[PDB]
RNA sequence: UACCUGGUUGAUCCUGCCAGUAGUCAUAUGCUUGUCUCAAAGUUAAGCCAUGCAUGUGCAAGUAUGAACGUGAAACUGCGAAUGGCUCAUUAAAUCAGUUAUAGUUUGUUUGAUGGACUCGGAUAACCGUAGUAAUUCUAGAGCUAAUACGUGCA
RNA sequence: UACCAUGGUGGUGACGGGUGCGGAGAAUUAGGGUUCGAUUCCGGAGAGGGAGCCUGAGAAACGGCUACCACAUCCAAGGAAGGCAGCAGGCGCGCAAAUUACCCAAUCCUGACACGGGGAGGUAGUGACAAUAAAUCAAUACCGGGCGCAUAGUGUCUGGUAAUUGUUGGAGGGCAAUCUGGUGCCAGCAGCCGCGGUAAUUCCAGCUCCAAUAGCGUAUAUUUAAGUUGUUGCAGUUAAAAAGCUCGUAGUUGGACCUUGGGCCGGGUCGGCCGGUCCGCCUCACGGCGAGCACCGACCUACUCGACCC
RNA sequence: GAGAAGUCCAUUGAACCUUAUCAUUUAGAGGAAGCAGAAGUCGUAACAAGGUUUCCGUAGGUGAACCUGCGGAAGGA
C-alpha cells in the first residue's frame, strides 16, 4: 500500500503521525495520477512519482518479495505492464479481462489467456502489446525465496486442474521452476522491459 | 565475600600439614572452583560462558580457555593490570581502557583477537587527587583510609563483607531450659492407663 | 515371516564357528544382501547352486577371515523389510563411525548406506554390518 | 515388540492400554489435596509417631476452609497460636507417618522459634533475635 | 568429543597399535583360540601346500618348521600372558630376566611395578562387608584401588584389616593390565557396549561422565568419554563391567590390519 | 555435558520402589536486597459494582446558519460507533489448523472499472414559548426555518 | 417444509460420559518422547442468564433496543434506572498481582479532502515474578608464618598494621563442611536413612566450616533420573507377569521365479506470519533489552523420473 | 396516494409451575469390621520333615490361628 511504501523511502526519520501532510502536498502521483489518499494499496508495477524538481520510482519486489520502490527512469515511466490475473469470459471476443492492478479491460486487441501480459502507457490507457506467457520469453518472479529473479521460460507443463509449473532455463548458474501465479512476464522478441541488473 | 574465595585459591595452592582424602564428586568440582577464581568472578557466569564455549562446535576443552581472553584476561598478559580483579578492574570500571575507539565499563565482555588496548588522554587526569591534595595546604587534613573501618559490624579492624562477626555475649542456657520445662505437659495426650 | 535373522545368524555363527562356509536357501533380496556383503568384502564369494527348475535354491556363502580373527566381528538385524522401522536419506542414525556399513534396501535396490546416502535414497535398514 | 512398527491397521491398540495402566496420578491431584491452604484450626493436641521408634511430638488439629479435618504437624521449637488464627499449610510428605498428611509450614499466624540465631528463615524470630513475635501477637486481638 | 572421528591416516591409528597388532591375532577365530583344536588340523593341510617340506631335514627345513611352531605357539595366548603387553612398555634391564623367571633376587608375586614408571595411584573408595561367624562377626574390609600406568585394569581384594589390602592391590592392578587403543586425544576408539550380569554398560564418545565409571575415564587415559552404565548403583559391579570394555576393544581397523605374524 | 548415590542385609547380587540430587512455571513462604536497565503484572467469581472516561469530522461530503465575533459553532443527512479492547465460561467440534472448492456466493466505502451545468417546490431541528407523570428521568400542544437526506418531470 | 423410500453408523471405538479454547507456540531432555496449550500472535466464542429484532454495506451488537428472570439503584417513593470478562479502582473469594496517575510525542487506526479524536497504545509511579553486570572489596609499603634458595639471610604467598587509588543454605550419611556450653529417647530434629535413653558428628545457642551470594531455600505444580508406560529404552522359569488349552477374524506379517502398473521414495516449487529459539553485528557507558542481517523448520500441496521390496 | 393507536390467525419462538429421572457438592436412615499404634487378651496354627510335610481348588464345618474329606502338585519328605 501507497503510504506504506513512500514512507519506505523515507526511513532515515520523522514522519508516519505526520505522514498525512506529505499526501495533502500533492506532491505524489500514482500511475500519472493525484491521490492524497492515506488507506490507498500499491502493488507491483505501478509507477509513483514525486516533484516538480523531480524523480520516478517503479515498485518491485526485491529478493526476499516485500514491495518496494526503485527508481526509475523517466521513459520507462511512461510505461506498465499488467498481468492478466482472471477472465470472465466473453465478448465477440471480448474477455472481461482483469488485470494484477485491479483495471478492467473488455475486448480487442488481437489474443488472451491468463498469466499474459499486456503492455500500457499510462496517459492514454492505450496497450501497446502483449507479452504471451509461452517458452522462449522472458519474466520476472513475483513471489518466495525464488523472488527478485529473472529467466526465459523453457517450458511450460499442463495439468489437470490447473497448469502446474513454468520452467526457466536461465540462469546464470542454473535451472529453476515455479508455478505460474508467481510469473510475471516482461519480455518478448518484439518487445523487452528488461534492463536491470542479475541474478541468482 | 572476593576476599575469601581469594583466601581459599591460596588455601589450595599451597600444602603439606593436615589432611585426609576426598571422595568421586569432590576431585570433579575442586578442579572447577580455581579456574573461576583467578578471574575472581561469580559462579553464574563461568557457567555462562562455559554454556556458550560447549554450543559453539569444536573441540569442547579449548574454547572456553582460547576464548578467557577476554578485555579483564588481557591486560593480565599486557603486565599492565597488576592482578585481573586488580585497582587495573577497577580502573576498567572507571572507564580508563578502550575497545574500538569505543567505550565499554563491563569487564565480563569478550575479547577476540587483533583488538587494540590503549589508555584515554581524558582519564589520565585524575579527579580526585586534586580534592585530596587539597585539604593540607591552607586548612586542615586528617589521614587516611583503607578502613576494616566499620560502621556496621562494628570497630575493631578486621571487618566487613564478610566477615569478622562478633555479637558475642550469648547465655542461651535458660531459653532451653525455658522449653524444656515449657513444651512438656499439658498438651498431651488423653491416656487413660492405671497400673 | 522372511528368512533374513537366519542367513544373518548363520553367517556370525559360522564365524565363531570358524566353519570354511554356510550354506541355506535364498531369493533376489536374500542374494542381494549376500552381494552387498561380498562387494564390501565381508565374504569372499557366494555361490547359488542348483538355481534352475529343481524345487528350491540353496547359496553356498563362504566366510572371509580363517585364521585370527574373523571378518564379521559383528552383524546384527534390525528390523528386516516390508516394513516400518524406516530411514531417511538424511535420518541415518547408526553404529560404527563408518568403519561398518549398514545395507540398506533402499529405494533403488539394496545398497549400502554409503551408496544410498549419495544415491539420494532412504530405505529400510537391514542389519549393521560391522 | 510384539508388532514393533509396520502399517496396515495397527499402531493404536498398545495407546490406549499405557494410560489404563498409569501409576502416578491422573487427573492432576485433589482428593485432599493441594495448593497453600489456611486452615483455621481449634483443636491442640499430640500424636504418637510412625513404627520406627517414639517421640511424642506436639501438634495441632486443623480444619480446613477446604472442607477437611487432619493433623498437622509444626516445625521448629516453641509455638503459640491462639483465638484461631490463620496458620498456613504447605501439605507437605512424609512418604509417611500416621494421619499426618500435612505440616503447616511457617505463615502468617504460624510464629517461629524462640529468640534465635543460629539461624532465622527456617526457625524464624525477628529483627536481630525477636521483634517480629511482638508485633506478631497484637495482630489477632486487635 | 567428536565425532566420527576424521584426520589423518597412519599417525592417528598409532599409539597402543602394537597390542592392537599381535592382540588382533590372538583372540578369535581359528589362530587364537578360542578353543583351537579341530582349527589345527584344518591349518595343517595349507601351511605344507605354502613352504614345503624339502624332505631329509637337511638344511633349510629345520629353520621352517620352528618357524611355524611359533604362530602355533604364539596362538596358544589366551591374553593373561604378557606378549603383545610386553614388547610396547618398553623393554630391556635385569629385571627383565627376573620377571620371565624363576625367582633370582626378586619376584615371589611382584615384579613388574617398577619398569612401567611414574604415575598418581588415588584410593578410588572404600567398603565394608561384614561376615557372621560362631563367636562373633568379623568385620572386613575390601578396598578398591586404581593407579593405573596407560591401559586399564581394576582390582578389587580383601584383607581383615583395612590397610593390608590396598598395599598389594597396587600391585595387583598393574600386574594383569591391559591397553584398550585410545583414537584420539583420551576419545575411545569406536563405540561399546561391555556386560557381565544385570548391568547394561555403554560407553560412546561425547562428553564427561559421573560416579565410580568416571574415575575410570581419567586412569585409562580418557578425557572425554560418554558412559551411560544404568542397572545397579552398586559400585564393585560398576568398574568390573567396565575393565572388560577396556582391553577386548574389536574396532574395524583391529579386523582389516591382521596380515603379518610375528617371532 | 546427559553421567547418579543413600535405604530391603549378617553380609551379598538381582528384581523394585521410596527419597535426595538436576533443570523449569503465569505461583506462594518469605528472611535478605548499595546498583544501573528492561520485563511478567487477579487455571480463584463467565461473582457483584459506586466514581471519570474509553468516537469523532463544514480552509473542495451536503443546502443552511439562532446565538458568538468572511471566521468559528448547536441539530438533520452522509462515513463511523460492528474495527478495536479483554476473558477462556462454553469448548474434542469441519471448532481450528493445512489443502482445496466456490459460475454454489456476497465486497457498500476505496484503489480501479462502466453510465451519466434547464426550470423548480416541498417540511424540519437548533431558536422559541409553555408543559405532563413532574424534583424527575424523559418528550410533546406549540411559533420559525435550511436540505447532493426526498419527490419529479428525462435519450 | 410436503410426498415417497425406511434408513445411515459402529470390534479401524459410531452414539454417550468425564475432562483441576484449538493452532502458532512454551518448558525439558544428547536424541525420543513426555509435558503444556494460556495471558501475546491467529481463528472462534460471549459480555449477569437466555431467545428475538430494528438500524446499518457489515451486528444477531460490552459502550442499542425489546423483554422474561437474577441482582445492586433512584424516588417529590407515580414511574424511571443499570451492564468493568474496557482503563484506573472497589468488594469479597483466595496462596496472591499495581495509580480512583500522565499523554497522543511515537506506533497503528476510526473520521475525510485538513487537522481532529482515542483508557487502541505509550509513559512514569509500584515491583528482585523471567534476565544480565557491578559492588561490598581492592591494588600497594612494612612487622609475623609457610614455599623457591641456601643456623641466619635471600626470591615468592599468606595472618595483621601503614599510604594512596574506583545476606541467606547447610556441615552423621545423601552432600561439600570432625569445638565449646546446656539438655538427656524427656524436649525437639531429619522430605528417606537415622539422631536424644547423660561425657550427641544429627536438638538448641554461640564460635568455627563452607556451598552459592542481591540472592537463596522451602512448598505446590511439571519433567529428567526412573530402560518405573520401554518407539529409541524392559519383563512374563524361580522377581508384578505366559492366557488351561484349542477352532477361528476382523487386525500385525509373508517361500521362489519372470513380467506390467505404481499407493511406499529423489529433485521440486508453493506455503511453513511476526515474535521466540540458534549465529553473529552494532545501539543505549556495559550488559540483558532492543535494533538491523544471516541460518535453520518438520510436514503438507503441483510436476516429472523411478521400481527392489510390501 | 401515504397510513398512527390498534385487534385477530399462523410461525420462530422467553420465563414460573407440570414431569419423571440422571449427574455434582453435601449431609445421612441403619448397619459390616479392611488396614493401622503400642501399650492387651486368647491359643501356638505357619516358621526347622514346625513336632500331623507345605500348599491348593472345592464344599462342609470349627472360638480362632484353622481343621479335615477328595483330587491334584513338588515351590515336599
Amino acid at each position: 500500500p501507497l503510504i506504506l511504501i513512500i514512507r519506505n523511502r523515507l526511513k532515515y526519520a520523522l514522519t508516519y503521525r505526520e505522514v498525512i501532510s506529505i499526501l495533502m502536498q500533492r506532491h505524489v502521483l500514482v500511475d500519472g495520477k493525484v491521490r492524497t489518499d492515506k488507506t490507498y494499496p500499491a502493488g507491483f508495477m505501478d509507477v509513483i512519482s514525486i516533484p516538480k524538481t523531480g524523480e520516478n520510482y517503479r515498485l518491485l519486489y526485491d529478493t526476499k518479495g516485500r514491495f518496494r520502490l526503485q527508481s526509475v527512469k523517466d521513459e520507462d515511466a511512461k510505461f506498465k505492464l499488467c498481468k492478466v490475473r482472471s477472465v470472465q469470459f466473453g465478448q465477440k471476443g471480448i474477455p472481461y479481462l482483469n488485470t494484477y492492478d485491479g483495471r478492467t479491460i473488455r475486448y480487442p486487441d488481437p489474443i488472451i489467456k491468463a498469466n499474459d501480459t499486456i503492455k500500457i502507457d499510462l496517459e492514454t490507457n492505450k496497450i501497446v502489446d502483449f507479452i504471451k506467457f509461452d517458452v522462449g520469453n522472458v519474466v520476472m518472479v513475483t513471489g518466495g525465496r525464488n523472488t527478485g529473479r529473472v529467466g526465459v521460460i523453457k517450458n511450460r507443463e499442463k495439468h489437470k486442474g490447473s497448469f502446474e509449473t513454468i520452467h526457466v532455463e536461465d540462469a546464470l548458474g542454473h535451472q529453476f521452476a515455479t508455478r505460474l501465479g508467481n510469473v510475471f512476464t516482461i519480455g518478448k522478441g518484439n518487445k523487452p522491459w528488461v534492463s536491470l541488473p542479475k541474478g541468482k | 565475600m572476593p576476599r575469601a574465595p581469594r583466601t581459599y585459591s591460596k588455601t589450595y595452592s599451597t600444602k603439606k600439614p593436615r589432611r585426609p582424602y576426598e571422595k568421586e564428586r569432590l576431585d570433579a568440582e575442586l578442579k572447577l572452583v580455581g579456574e573461576y577464581g583467578l578471574r575472581c568472578k561469580r559462579e553464574l557466569w563461568r557457567v555462562q560462558y562455559a554454556l556458550s564455549r560447549i554450543r559453539n562446535n569444536a573441540r569442547h576443552l579449548l574454547t572456553l580457555d582460547e576464548k578467557n581472553p577476554r578485555r579483564i584476561f588481557e591486560g593480565e598478559a599486557l603486565l599492565r593490570r597488576m592482578n585481573r580483579y586488580g585497582l587495573l578492574a577497577d580502573g576498567q570500571n572507571k572507564l580508563d581502557y578502550v575497545l574500538a575507539l569505543t567505550v565499554e565499563n563491563f569487564l565480563a565482555r569478550r575479547l577476540q583477537t587483533l583488538v587494540f588496548k590503549a589508555g584515554m588522554a581524558k582519564s589520565i587526569h585524575h579527579a580526585r587527587v586534586l580534592i585530596r591534595q587539597r585539604h593540607i595546604r591552607v586548612g586542615r587534613q586528617i589521614v587516611n583510609i583503607p578502613s576494616f573501618m566499620v560502621r556496621v559490624e562494628s570497630e575493631k579492624h578486621i571487618d566487613f563483607s564478610l566477615t569478622s562477626p562478633f555479637g558475642g555475649g550469648p547465655p542461651g542456657r535458660v531459653k532451653r531450659k525455658n522449653q524444656k520445662k515449657a513444651s512438656g505437659g499439658g498438651g498431651d495426650g488423653e491416656e487413660e492407663d492405671e497400673e | 515371516m522372511v528368512r533374513v535373522s537366519v542367513l544373518n545368524d548363520a553367517l556370525k555363527t559360522m564365524y565363531n564357528a570358524e566353519k570354511r562356509g554356510k550354506r541355506q536357501v535364498l531369493i533376489r533380496p536374500s542374494s542381494k544382501v549376500i552381494i552387498k556383503f561380498l562387494i564390501v568384502m565381508q565374504k569372499h564369494g557366494y555361490i547359488g547352486e542348483f538355481e534352475f527348475v529343481d524345487d528350491h535354491r540353496s547359496g553356498k556363502i563362504v566366510v572371509e577371515l580363517n585364521g585370527r580373527l574373523n571378518k564379521c566381528g559383528v552383524i546384527s538385524p534390525r528390523f528386516d523389510v516390508g516394513v516400518k522401522e524406516i530411514e531417511s536419506w538424511t535420518a541415518r542414525l547408526l553404529p560404527s563411525r563408518q568403519f561398518g556399513y549398514i545395507v540398506l534396501t533402499t529405494s533403488a535396490g539394496i545398497m549400502d548406506h554409503e551408496e544410498a546416502r549419495r544415491k539420494n535414497v532412504g530405505g529400510k535398514v537391514l542389519g549393521f554390518f560391522y | 515388540m510384539g508388532k514393533t512398527r509396520g502399517m496396515g491397521a495397527g499402531r493404536k491398540l498398545k495407546t490406549h492400554r499405557r494410560n489404563q495402566r498409569w501409576a502416578d496420578k491422573a487427573y492432576k491431584k485433589s482428593h485432599l489435596g493441594n495448593e497453600w491452604k489456611k486452615p483455621f484450626a481449634g483443636s491442640s493436641h499430640a500424636k504418637g509417631i510412625v513404627l520406627e521408634k517414639i517421640g511424642i511430638e506436639a501438634k495441632q488439629p486443623n480444619s480446613a476452609i477446604r472442607k477437611c479435618a487432619r493433623v498437622q504437624l509444626v516445625k521448629n521449637g516453641k509455638k503459640i497460636a491462639a483465638f484461631v488464627p490463620n496458620d498456613g499449610c504447605l501439605n507437605f510428605i512424609e512418604e509417611n507417618d500416621e494421619v499426618l498428611i500435612a505440616g503447616f509450614g511457617r505463615k502468617g499466624h504460624a510464629v517461629g522459634d524462640i529468640p534465635g540465631v543460629r539461624f532465622k528463615v527456617v526457625k524464624v524470630s525477628g529483627v536481630s533475635l525477636l521483634a517480629l513475635f511482638k508485633e506478631k501477637k497484637e495482630k489477632p486481638r486487635s | 568429543m567428536a565425532e566420527r572421528g576424521g584426520e589423518r591416516g597412519g599417525e592417528r591409528g598409532g599409539f597402543g597399535r602394537g597390542f592392537g597388532r599381535g592382540g588382533r591375532g590372538d583372540r578369535g577365530g581359528r589362530r587364537g583360540g578360542r578353543r583351537g583344536p579341530r582349527q589345527e588340523e584344518e591349518k595343517w593341510v595349507p601351511v605344507t601346500k605354502l613352504g614345503r617340506l624339502v624332505k631329509e631335514g637337511r638344511f633349510s627345513k629345520i629353520e621352517e618348521i620352528y618357524l611355524h611352531s611359533l604362530p602355533v605357539k604364539e596362538h596358544q595366548i589366551v591374553e593373561t600372558l604378557v606378549p603383545g603387553l610386553k614388547d610396547e612398555v618398553m623393554k630391556i634391564t635385569p629385571v627383565q630376566k627376573q620377571t620371565r623367571a624363576g625367582q633370582r633376587t626378586r619376584f615371589k608375586a611382584f615384579v613388574v611395578v617398577g619398569d612401567n614408571n611414574g604415575h598418581v595411584g588415588l584410593g578410588v573408595k572404600c567398603a565394608k562387608e561384614v561376615a557372621t561367624a560362631i563367636r562373633g562377626a568379623i568385620i572386613l574390609a575390601k578396598l578398591s584401588v586404581v593407579p593405573v600406568r596407560r591401559g586399564y585394569w581394576g582390582n578389587k581384594i580383601g584383607q581383615p584389616h583395612t590397610v593390608p589390602c590396598k598395599v598389594t592391590g597396587k600391585c595387583g592392578s598393574v600386574t594383569v593390565r591391559m591397553v584398550p587403543a585410545p583414537r584420539g586425544s583420551g576419545i575411545v576408539a569406536a563405540r561399546v557396549p561391555k556386560k557381565v550380569l544385570q548391568f547394561a554398560g555403554i560407553e560412546d564418545v561425547f562428553t564427561s561422565s559421573r560416579g565410580s565409571t568416571k574415575t575410570l575415564g581419567n586412569f585409562v587415559k580418557a578425557t572425554f568419554d560418554c558412559l551411560m552404565k544404568t542397572y545397579g548403583f552398586l559400585t564393585p559391579d560398576f568398574w568390573r563391567d567396565t575393565k572388560f570394555v577396556k582391553s577386548p576393544f574389536q574396532e574395524y581397523t583391529d579386523l582389516l590390519a591382521k596380515p603379518t605374524k610375528a617371532l
